Parts: C-alpha cells; structure tokens; sequence
C-alpha cells in the first residue's frame, strides 16, 4: 500500500471536515512540521464525494525523508482540533505533478 | 490566528 512506503511527502488527512480548510491550518501545520525538519509549505486537496474522514488531504513535503517519518509518527494519531489526524506517505512522482487523488 | 494542533497525551 502506497501510503506505507516511506518517502519525504507526508498526506494528512481528518484534519478537517470537506469545505473546512483556512488558512490558519497551513500556517500552523508548516510551523508544527519543522518540528520534525524542513519543510515547505501546505498543499491543499479536497477530493470531491469523499467521506467527511477524507475529503481533505493536506500534503507537506519535506527536504528529507527521516523527517517526513518522524512527522508521520508523530502526527497519526494526534488531535488537531477535536479530529484525530491520520498521517502517511505519498509517492513523490505523483505529489510532484499534482496526481493528488491516488488511493494511499 | 486560530491554534489547533494539540499535544499527544
Ligand atoms: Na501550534
């Protein structure tokens, strides 16, 4: 499963409900991810008809990959807002090109 | 700005 193989794109999802997102949430989510290491900023998708769990995917990319683990092991599972956050990887290729709608 | 993330307890 593709979002099981490690690389330097983090998808977080459940952060919020479809039609939720702001910009206070991008802001926040690169701040928190450099935690983790460099980072560059949110990239926003909502994938039409997804469950309310779904709907919006926030990616970050990260400049390494260590980084992108430990944001992965750290986000999934922790509350942003009221909602747990699931947290994985994404395909590099895909990301770079803006295919943002592959099943993870 | 609203602070949303919150600390794994
Ligand atoms: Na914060």
């Amino acid at each position: 499963a593709m979002g099981k193989c490690p690389t330097k794109v983090v998808l977080l999802r459940n952060m919020v409900g479809a039609g939720e997102v702001d910009e206070d949430l991008e802001v926040e989510t690169k701040e928190e991810c450099e935690k983790y290491g460099k980072v560059g900023k949110c990239v926003i998708f909502e994938i039409p008809g997804a469950p309310d769990d779904e709907a919006v995917r926030i990616f970050l990319e990260f400049e390494r990959v260590e980084s992108a683990i430990k944001a992965v092991v750290d986000l999934n599972g922790r509350y942003f807002g009221g909602r747990v956050v699931k947290a994985c990887f994404y395909n590099l290729d895909k990301f770079r090109v803006l295919d943002l709608a592959e099943q993870v | 700005r609203r602070r949303r993330w919150r600390e794994r307890q």
